[PDB]
RNA sequence: GAUAAGGGAAGUCGGCAAAAUAGAUCCGUAACUUCGGGAUAAGGAUUGGCUCUAAGGAUCGGAACGAUCAACUUAGAACUGGUACGGACAAGGGGAAUCUGACUGUCUAAUUAAAACAUAGCAUUG
RNA sequence: UAUCUGGUUGAUCCUGCCAGUAGUCAUAUGCUUGUCUCAAAGAUUAAGCCAUGCAUGUCUAAGUAUAAGCAAUUUAUACAGUGAAACUGCGAAUGGCUCAUUAAAUCAGUUAUCGUUUAUUUGAUAGUAUACUUGGAUAACCGUGGUAAUUCUAGAGCUAAUACAUGCUUAAAAUCCCGACUGUUUGGAAGGGAUGUAUUUAUUAGAGAUGAUUCAUAAUAACUUUUCGAAUCGCAUGGCCUUGUGCUGGCGAUGGUUCAUUCAAAUUUCUGCCCUAUCAACUUUCGAUGGUAGGAUAGUGGCCUACCAUGGUUUCAACGGGUAACGGGGAAUAAGGGUUCGAUUCCGGAGAGGGAGCCUGAGAAACGGCUACC
RNA sequence: CAGCCGAGCCUUUUUUACUUUGAAAAAAUUAGAGUGUUCAAAGCAGGCCUUUGCUCGAAUAUAUUAGCAUGGAAUAAUAGAAUAGGACGUUAU
RNA sequence: CGGCACCUUACGAGAAAUCAAAGUCUUUGGGUUCUGGGGGGAGUAUGGUCGCAAGGCUGAAACUUAAAGGAAUUGACGGAAG
RNA sequence: CCCGUCGCUACUACCGAUUGAAUGGCUUAGUGAGGCCUCCGGAUUGGCGAGAAGCUGGUCAAACUUGGUCAUUUAGAGGAAGUAAAAGUCGUAACAAGGUUUCCGUAGGUGAACCUGCGGAAGGAUCAU
């Protein structure tokens, strides 16, 4: 696994290392801790909440990872009970949400992650992983 | 015409969506500039809000920056040598952003020699000023070697189809080593 | 659909204008201006429905085209000019000065003020930031831009505008114990002191306010307007009722005693 | 042995004879069916030349890398021309049904190749 | 009013339906109809077709008046009142109508824009390194017309601008770069360039704001078919003498760059739609899910392109089909729970015979705008 | 004097669901307060000795899944220290 | 203790026949699967699927109809008994 | 009381040669208007610039022909049903031990009800030796 695996040079925009590697990162706020793999790492991800240019704002969701077969993208499954008033009871329902995961996190199917909303970074991705709990 | 709406796509589940409404003007697209190298030819585009964009159809020169030295100069663009998106842009010499180009090295060589005095009649004070600037005058080997050919490697930073400029910065460091490896292969 | 709306149906008008259903199909659509459409009071509504100086929209235009109506010390000839909270309306021909302050019932009171008090106004600081050439400025709730403010002024503070020069006389920092009027929500018009500000990062901060009758209510910080440095010391004259909310039973008792 | 305006089987017992189709790549393919087929069903697109690009290996050296060597296949692009290009050669016409024999096979050398004979399967007899 | 009654038997008790009964902001129809108030009304079938007329125009002291228009001589021989025609500006993107399409679409509640555009309103904001004021067009107008026919217009002759195209006028310093000469232990310097604001890069503050940013803002080096820092209009006419058409100046129109604000827009988070399995797999050629780079867009985004992975949805009902389906606020009936309806006075969406493409503009994929096909 | 709620001390002292409260939630419609439209359906008017003006008003509830904030910890789930890779040393080395 | 049943009673249930479950059901809520909604047309037609076939499984509608049906009572009748 | 062929009348739906027919949506392929962008072009018209027709290549893409598919209606010789009407012909299958107890599944036979074989059931005509 190497950082420079694309046809273009991978780097953080406008972060200049004068030859005569400097890394930029930020905290996302809302009491979420920046993983040290972002402060000290070497991966380049324009969509990472901590090392990229995306911002976390909107809704914070939690869910169970059900797919890690995409590159830097996971799908989480959110389970909830839908109330049916006529029968005064509930029915189990689920929604699948696609979220971006930065290389600062390691997630497998079955983990519980916390994702924060960001700007649309794909056709179906609007959430970006902020926290991981092993399962 | 060209439309950027997402209605014509099928959903994430794969279902084809029915036609909701006629194409709206606030979701239009236009055609690529496909900037070439030749005597300057720029057409204005009237955009939303009455604003203006510039299609660079042809440009010769651009503003290129030597980041380490903190100097920017206007210099000719020789040709496109590498493009991470499509190799046909290299073959046809189409200037877009992130295109690797060769720029004329003379304005930077002239600044370097006038600023430091080395190569790649003065007063006593001028010679002392140059001596003060000495020691910082040693540049990277991979950059120095290019001056023999009189052409530096650069990457386009502006968007020529959006601003009409074909500007960039001079390749340096491991980015220069990266694209050198790409070019030699 | 293809552009901005220019009409306002009568039923869709803000309820605090207190327009009648059957007088027509349309309502005065407030112009663009210092105050938002939903939180404003057009001068046609003020001069015809509130003061009853004009009998119709033709008459309110006749009144305003004679240069009588001033908003914040400036002549306005736009009959649908969006006058709003803390704005001063002057009709020097009748020698009357009004300030648009909410009453406890949720509406804009017809609140007459003295000429000395009509010479200034209060503005809630929405943002403080740097303009071009590194010049700081303050944006108040009525869209005013005051340059070179006191460097101690921050958002949610209240500034006192000279209203003739547009300058800042002095200010009130937002803090516990300050006198406050609520400018939004179901507690609109109530007056009390800040008891405790509860912060919610990424959400809405909530302010706990205690009435002069020791009634406590919670309202959004965006609905909180500082109007005084402490209890019983407002920087503007309060409308009749002092922003004290009475229950419907208390109001009925008060009306019974007032009317016999 | 060729060609033929317009029509296109009106010719004739009968489309006999001739014409039309035809290679390859890609797409698409119905009834019915003994599930094996039908099927190249039907029905469409492309194809030259030139200049390039990419992929697909072997042997050595302690190596995700270097050195040397090597076969024709496939895919993509630009350009180009009287829109031509399986350029000669070579090379299926197709479909809806009825009668009949299941099929492959066989015979009247020298007028009949068929529905005739055979056949597997079935049954009977000694 | 939380209600029942008639009908199977020779008679009985049941199951069970049929029938009766009441309402409908529920339609039609029959018969009948004196008064007052209030008031729906070509939705259903045909988003079928339309004769005719009207439905969007607009001028203030303050853009342009030599009407060969009217009116009076008046503070006026540049014009001066009123005022057709035209140019210019703005509006015509609102309103009104309808419900055909549309089943995670619309819509509702709830979010976001640290992901954008924004005429207008309201606040702020520009001394930047020929001038007593620049040009040449054109309309209306006059008179020659062509066509059967249109809100068609053509030659020729005039003439204006807040139309069009250009262009100066200015503080005081200070700072930076090159630098002849010079001092000669590294200082001084003549002389050249550059400074506002916009654009586009690259590199530095940002250790004032935010929950959070590569934010606001500033700086350095440049760049640009070089943005704009008023060649405008009305009323008053004042002050200083150095009495020269001397120098100064009062209230306003209109306009202008950027920021803010307001009116908006475009995308956008979460959850929620009726029947159908005689619909169980769907999507992915030729974008389906994701990654990298770009193009395009006002901006995010497979929105589009190139390359690369093989992903994405589904019995918690995907996909397909039906709807005599625009969604909601709501409506009818109602002990409670429910059932049924919502084309239709408000909000959102969509359409203007069916499609599609555009021009202008801040704003339209506009149809009482255009272009083409049917 | 009992009863009913709230407290505060002393007794060794991770994820939900649910329920409470709140904020924010268009008007019209619904329920509902006031008010002699001559009554009423409605409307949001109106009333005062008669006014070179005085003056009550234009309430209040309901929405309900989802989201936001919040109090409670019964009921129903969920996780933890078993090859200890377990917990504390606040100033342990 | 587990079974296969049986006898009595009816607290209780039921329209009744009867039922120790067919009880603990308007004083209506232990858990869960399947099925029915007046009689016919009709388990028919059509589509699918399984089967070599016979056929199985899934499965309508038009139309038609005021009853069809359950349990019991009295009588009448019986090529039933006494 | 009652069942089924058969005969008359009327209605509803079904099968059926006709490669039946009609209407609407989507779509392959072919052809392809027009605008927009781009490329040259350069009528004439200002002092090098502006610039019309037209041209090159793209892009969005209406529309037509063929084929495919989906959907909704509809004709049909003949065949085979159901119901209603009347109780017409033939018999007597069921209801009593209905005169051979009845019924279920299955398989043959037969003008028709039905009969027969095999295995079940009691809803039996036996709760019993
Ligand atoms: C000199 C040879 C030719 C001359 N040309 C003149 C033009 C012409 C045109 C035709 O029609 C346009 C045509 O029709 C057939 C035939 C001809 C003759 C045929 C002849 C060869 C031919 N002779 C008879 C048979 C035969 C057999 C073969 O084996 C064989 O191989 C060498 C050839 C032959
Ligand atoms: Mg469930
Ligand atoms: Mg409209
Ligand atoms: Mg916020
Ligand atoms: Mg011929
Ligand atoms: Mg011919
Ligand atoms: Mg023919
Ligand atoms: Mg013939
Ligand atoms: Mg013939
Ligand atoms: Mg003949
Ligand atoms: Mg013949
Ligand atoms: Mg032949
Ligand atoms: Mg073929
Ligand atoms: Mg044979
Ligand atoms: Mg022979
Ligand atoms: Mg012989
Ligand atoms: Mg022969
Ligand atoms: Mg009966
Ligand atoms: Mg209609
Ligand atoms: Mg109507
Ligand atoms: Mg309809
Ligand atoms: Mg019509
Ligand atoms: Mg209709
Ligand atoms: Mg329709
Ligand atoms: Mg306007
Ligand atoms: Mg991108
Ligand atoms: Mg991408
Ligand atoms: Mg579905
Ligand atoms: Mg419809
Ligand atoms: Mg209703
Ligand atoms: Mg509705
Ligand atoms: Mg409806
Ligand atoms: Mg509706
Ligand atoms: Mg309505
Ligand atoms: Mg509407
Ligand atoms: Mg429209
Ligand atoms: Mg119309
Ligand atoms: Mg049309
Ligand atoms: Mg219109
Ligand atoms: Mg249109
Ligand atoms: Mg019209
Ligand atoms: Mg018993
Ligand atoms: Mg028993
Ligand atoms: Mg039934
Ligand atoms: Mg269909
Ligand atoms: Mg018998
Ligand atoms: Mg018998
Ligand atoms: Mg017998
Ligand atoms: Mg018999
Ligand atoms: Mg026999
Ligand atoms: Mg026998």
């Amino acid at each position: 696994l190497t950082v420079q695996s694309e046809r273009a040079f991978q780097k953080q925009p406008h972060i200049f290392t004068n030859p005569k590697t400097k890394r930029w990162y930020k905290d996302v706020g809302l009491g979420f801790k920046t993983p040290k793999a972002a402060i000290e790492g070497s991966y380049i991800d324009k969509k990472c909440p901590f090392a990229g240019t995306v911002s976390i704002r909107g809704k914070i969701l939690t869910g169970t990872v059900v797919s890690t077969k995409m590159h830097r993208t996971i799908i989480i499954r959110r389970d909830y009970l839908h109330y049916v008033p006529k029968y005064n009871r509930y029915e189990k329902r689920h929604k699948n949400v696609a979220a971006h995961v930065s290389p600062a996190f390691r997630v497998e199917e079955g983990d519980v992650v916390t994702v924060g909303q960001c700007r649309p970074i794909s056709k179906t991705v609007r959430f970006n992983v902020l926290k991981v709990s092993a399962g | 015409g060209i439309s950027r709406d997402s209605r014509h796509k099928r959903s994430a589940t794969g279902a084809k969506r029915a036609q909701f409404r006629k194409k709206r003007k606030f979701e239009l697209g236009r055609q690529p500039a496909n900037t070439k190298i030749g005597p300057k030819r720029i057409h204005s585009v009237r955009t939303r809000g009455g604003n203006q964009k510039f299609r660079a159809l042809r440009v010769e020169t651009g503003n290129f920056s030597w980041g380490s030295e903190g100097v920017s100069r206007k210099t000719r663009i020789a040709g496109v040598v590498y493009h991470p998106s499509n190799n046909e842009l290299v073959r046809t010499n189409t200037l877009t952003k992130s295109a690797v180009v060769q720029i004329d090295a003379t304005p930077f060589r002239q600044w370097y020699e006038n600023h430091y005095g080395a190569t790649l009649k003065r007063s006593r004070k001028v010679e002392r000023k140059l001596a003060a600037r000495s020691g910082a005058a040693a540049i990277e080997s991979a950059v120095d070697s290019q001056f023999g050919s009189g052409r530096l490697y650069a990457v386009i930073s502006s968007r020529p189809g959006q601003s009409g400029r074909c500007d960039g910065y001079i390749l340096e460091g491991e980015e220069l080593a990266f694209y050198l490896r790409r070019l030699t292969a | 659909a293809r552009g901005p709306k220019k009409h306002l149906k009568r039923l869709a008008a803000p309820s605090h204008w207190m327009l009648d259903k059957l007088s027509g199909t349309y309502a005065p659509r407030p112009s663009a201006g210092p105050h938002k459409l939903r939180e404003s009071l057009p001068l046609v509504v003020f001069l015809r429905n509130r003061l009853k100086y004009a009998l119709n929209g033709r008459e309110v235009k006749a009144i305003m085209m004679q240069q009588h109506v001033q908003v914040d010390g400036k002549v306005r000839t736009d009959t649908t000019y969006p006058a709003g909270f803390m704005d001063v309306i002057t009709l020097e021909a009748t020698n009357e000065h009004f300030r648009l302050v909410y009453d406890v019932k949720g509406k804009f009171a017809v609140h007459r003020i003295s000429a000395e008090e009509a010479a200034y106004k209060l503005g809630k600081v929405k943002k403080v930031q740097l303009g071009k050439k590194g010049v700081p400025y303050v944006v108040t709730h009525d869209g005013r831009t005051i340059r070179y403010p006191d460097p101690l002024i921050r958002a949610n503070d209240t500034v006192k505008i000279d209203l003739a020069t547009g300058k800042i006389d002095d200010f009130i920092k937002f803090d516990t114990g300050r006198l406050v009027m609520v400018t939004g929500g179901r507690n609109l018009g109530r007056v009390g002191v800040i008891v405790h500000r509860e912060k919610h990062e990424g959400g809405f901060d909530l302010v706990h306010i205690k009435d002069a009758l020791e009634n406590t209510f919670v309202t959004r910080l965006s609905n909180v307007f500082v109007i005084g440095t402490e209890a019983g010391k407002p920087w503007v004259s309060l409308p009749k009722g002092k922003g004290i909310k009475l229950s419907i039973s208390e109001e009925r008792d008060r009306r019974r005693a007032q009317q016999g």
